[PDB]
């Protein structure tokens, strides 16, 4: 459960990405394909090589998510309801899967926020993401 | 992973009294009805719908022991298990986009089957060289991933 | 979720195992320990010989806590709470551990329930233990 | 596990910018904040309460420095992680009894420290060097358990 400490950081933290949510994304996506090959089994009709259209749009996807996430913390259930049916229905990602993109975020967010990316706020992110990550494999099975 | 020599006969052992047809098609059919998210690589084999549609699916038991076929060849290479596999793990990778995790989900779902069908005779030393089996077999299915 | 169906099925499955609980639940804690080595790093205090009277005892207390959890399946969170106090604040078992115990409880059912194990009764005991450990972890951080 | 010679380069490159004891207690303090389980092991080291109890507490530092400087010696053996970290993957598991999934945890903590210090220095293709890195060393240090 995320503490109200973890959603005054979280919040804080996403609000100082601010305009970069989008680039941020898909740099996030990028450094997934590249440290945890596997991942691409979900993506053979993408691009995936550097400076990919397919992968920057992708990544503006994800973050616009993660910021209705973030607007929506007390009720991320519901918030991602939509986006869960589709994980779990047609996309079918193995949810070990969820974690890698989860680091990769918060690796890009860690090379992006020197001042803001203190302990406390690291492991309230990590919280936050795995809580996403949670609602979003939810409907599996 | 690496057996000692109690271990390898245990195995061997064991599975020598193995019906590879009927626990390749119990297998498969298991990991996609636990697991069912492992459907998404079989459109094309028809009605999946149910448990009892996925179990009775002739291209789901045609492909579990398939399947499990070239898993007991394996059984040949314990000592080289990276090697013999290479080929397949490059082709999983690369022709069929399969998640490696997958070939962790049926390794456990086979250790259940066997467990089912052997009962007190699948003993925790029996089951633990097993693990090690099915573990360094979806270790060398992964290897060539890229 | 646990759908009706799936505590349909994990409550007639129990309900079998029946006063072999306890014994199924030191045979689950054995093939753990055999099969998965590292979950002995949680138990360096046990006497872990065979036929240890300190594994079968907690087996039992494992099994009882299961056999609660199946009486209420529906209100797991609640009957579970001081275990996951437990388990979060002192014990600190790692989560990954959970799915190796998991694992070792379904192989045990698996080998003593030859008639009950069918395929939809692996998955909805799957889900239900799965469910326990999400609750055991729920308060880790 | 093994990486390109482009990888070797980069992985030795960012190590020679690396102050080994900061980074080390930074590594270590942070485990303990992120994954507060992780603090079972280090009762004796005295308040660990807050996240600035933890990461400024002397034992944890000094701890940090220690376990960072064994991890540094051992980038001079990638060709042999397991033979490198044999002696100490038997300490951990015997003596000490950690559970290797905080080697694990470890390695993703520090891959966040290298992050937050170098910024975009540490580029993608750099954090994957350093990810086969920190699994590389993580596998080594659970090889011996038993
Ligand atoms: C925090 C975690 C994640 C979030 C917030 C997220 C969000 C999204 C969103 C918003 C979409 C587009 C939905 C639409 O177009 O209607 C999407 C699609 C998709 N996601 Fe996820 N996702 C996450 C994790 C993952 C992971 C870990 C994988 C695989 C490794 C994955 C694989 C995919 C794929 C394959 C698509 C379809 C892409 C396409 O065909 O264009 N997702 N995701
Ligand atoms: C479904 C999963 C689990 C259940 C239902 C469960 C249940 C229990 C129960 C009932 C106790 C005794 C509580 C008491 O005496 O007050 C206990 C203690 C303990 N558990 Fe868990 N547990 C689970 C998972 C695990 C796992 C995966 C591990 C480690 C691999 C673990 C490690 C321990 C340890 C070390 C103790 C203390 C034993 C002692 O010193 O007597 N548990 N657990
Ligand atoms: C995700 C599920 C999945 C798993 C867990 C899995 C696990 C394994 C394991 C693990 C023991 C082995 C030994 C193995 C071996 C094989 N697989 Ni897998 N495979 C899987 C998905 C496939 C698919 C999909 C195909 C192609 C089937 C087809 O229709 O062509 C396949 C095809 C094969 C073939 C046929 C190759 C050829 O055409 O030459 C072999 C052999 N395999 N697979
Ligand atoms: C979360 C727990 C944990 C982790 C992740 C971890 C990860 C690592 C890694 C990973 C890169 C390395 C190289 C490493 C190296 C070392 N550890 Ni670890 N250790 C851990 C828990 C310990 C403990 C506990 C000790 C004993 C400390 C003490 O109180 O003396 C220890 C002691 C050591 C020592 C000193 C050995 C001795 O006393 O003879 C070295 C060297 N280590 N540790």
């Amino acid at each position: 459960v995320l503490s109200p400490a973890d959603k005054t950081n979280v919040k804080a933290a996403w609000g100082k990405v601010g305009a970069h949510a989008g680039e941020y994304g898909a740099e996030a996506l990028e450094r997934m394909f590249l440290s945890f090959p596997t991942t691409k089994t979900y993506f053979p009709h993408f691009d995936l090589s550097h400076g990919s259209a397919q992968v920057k749009g992708h990544g503006k996807k994800v973050a616009d998510a993660l910021t209705n996430a973030v607007a929506h913390v007390d009720d991320m259930p519901n918030a991602l309801s939509a986006l869960s049916d589709l994980h779990a229905h047609k996309l079918r990602v193995d949810p070990v899967n969820f974690k890698l993109l989860s680091h990769c975020l918060l690796v890009t967010l860690a090379a992006h926020l020197p001042a803001e990316f203190t302990p406390a706020v690291h492991a309230s992110l990590d919280k936050f993401l795995a809580s996403v990550s949670t609602v979003l494999t939810s409907k599996y099975r | 992973v690496h057996l000692t020599p109690e271990e390898k006969s245990a195995v061997t052992a064991l599975w020598g009294k193995v019906n590879v047809d009927e626990v390749g098609g119990e297998a498969l059919g298991r990991l996609l009805v636990v697991y069912p998210w492992t459907q998404r690589f079989f459109e094309s084999f028809g009605d999946l719908s149910t448990p009892d549609a996925v179990m009775g699916n002739p291209k789901v038991k045609a492909h579990g022991k398939k399947v499990l076929g070239a898993f007991s060849d394996g059984l040949a290479h314990l000592d080289n298990l990276k090697g013999t596999f290479a080929t397949l793990s490059e082709l999983h990778c690369d022709k069929l986009h399969v998640d490696p995790e997958n070939f962790r989900l049926l390794g456990n779902v086979l250790v259940c089957v066997l467990a089912h069908h052997f009962g007190k005779e699948f003993t925790p030393p029996v089951q633990a060289a097993y693990q090690k089996v099915v573990a360094g077999v979806a270790n060398a299915l992964a290897h060539k991933y890229h």
